[PDB]
């Protein structure tokens, strides 16, 4: 019936912006990094 | 009531299409082609 | 858990109030088609067990309490759509349609007419 | 040829892992306790990416 | 007036008048603007284009209005001179492919 009446209902909010171009957002790179942050933990923990 | 004699001498002819409710007629068109 | 969205702090708008008059139209008249079908007897007595009563009469005519009974549960609907700060837009043939404003009293074919994917999803979160 | 290759900045941290755990198992297989043919491993996979 | 398609199924009708090739169209009962006018000798396919938005799209009706003889008495030359509306086998619906 809102459809009938013509009335468009939409999402309660509207995404602002997608930082797609910048690649820190890619799952391998998040990933990769906590990944460098655990080696590089676990390599000063040996040191230790 | 038309008049038979006006439906034997006359050459107009009729259809239609019933859009079904619901069905956006907007992407309906209607007519004659060749 | 079951707890709804609440709602109380919004209030309804008027441009929306003519869509709630309405549907509340197409509600009553839904409904009494489905006493039609049933088979209610009219008459100005009200009695469930007789089966007799006197509401077919059009929403204009209906009584405000009916007109009433059906804007309330609309009013919270359109509440709780805006609680979940969904935004509502008036098309412009709809406005033309309002500002124009046998005779058999036919109702929607719903099940006809075809609903978006997104608005789906929104019929399923509304419907939990 | 679908797509979706690693970035230019993907490759670079890549690498400086590989240098980081080839730092990290240099001169401490005896320290991991068996698991250093699993870092062995580790470092190989990561030669043949 | 709009919205003629909610309240019920909308109701295009088009009427072909073979003797002067004038072709138009009329809808919920009033004759539409929009009017075309053929050449002699013109064969037209009735025929529509039509985007399914709905699991029912529409309906062929072959019936006859006021003063309007049925479209069977135009396509086959037995029925000239018959009113009553028919949908022989031959007539059928063809899609583009």
């Amino acid at each position: 019936f809102l459809q009938i009446n013509g009335y468009a209902v939409s999402r309660g909010f509207k995404d602002l912006e997608l930082d797609t171009p910048s690649i820190e957002k890619r799952f391998a790179y998040s990933f990769l990094q906590q990944l460098i942050r655990y080696v590089d933990e676990a390599h000063q923990y040996i040191l230790e | 009531r038309d008049d038979y004699d006006f439906l034997m001498q006359t050459s107009t002819y009729y259809y239609s299409v019933r859009i079904f409710p619901g069905q956006e007629p907007a992407n309906v068109w209607v007519g004659w082609i060749t | 858990n079951p707890q709804p969205v609440d709602t109380s702090n919004i209030t309804i708008p008027e441009k929306l109030e003519y869509f709630i008059n309405k549907y509340a139209e197409h509600s009553h008249d839904k409904w009494s088609m489905d006493k039609l079908a049933n088979g209610w007897i009219y008459g100005e007595i009200y009695s469930d067990s007789s089966k007799v009563q006197p509401l077919m009469k059009p929403y204009k005519l209906l009584s405000e309490k009916e007109k009433e009974i059906y804007r309330w549960p609309i009013k919270e609907s359109l509440k709780t759509m805006l609680a979940w700060g969904w935004r509502i837009e008036r098309t412009r043939e709809g406005d033309s349609m309002a500002l124009y404003n046998g005779y058999s009293p036919r109702a929607i074919d719903m099940s006809n007419v075809t609903l978006s994917r997104d608005l789906h999803a929104m019929a399923e979160m509304m419907a939990e | 040829c679908s797509g979706g290759h690693a970035s230019n900045k993907e490759k670079e941290m890549v690498t400086s892992l590989f240098c980081k755990l080839g730092v990290l198992v240099r001169h401490r297989i005896s320290l991991f306790g068996n698991d250093a043919t699993s870092i062995v491993n580790c470092l190989h996979i990561l030669g043949q990416t | 007036p709009g919205q003629g398609r909610n309240n019920n199924g909308l109701e295009i009708g088009c009427v072909v008048d073979a003797a002067s090739g004038l072709l138009t169209f009329i809808a919920n009962g009033k004759e539409l603007s929009t009017y075309y006018q053929v050449e002699p000798s013109t064969k037209l396919f009735p025929a529509v284009f039509a985007q399914a938005t709905s699991p029912n799209v529409f309906q062929f009706e072959l019936g006859r209005i006021k003063n309007v003889m049925p479209l069977s008495a135009g396509l086959f030359k037995s029925e000239h001179k018959n009113p009553v509306p028919q949908c022989p086998p031959r007539l059928h619906v063809q899609f583009l492919s």
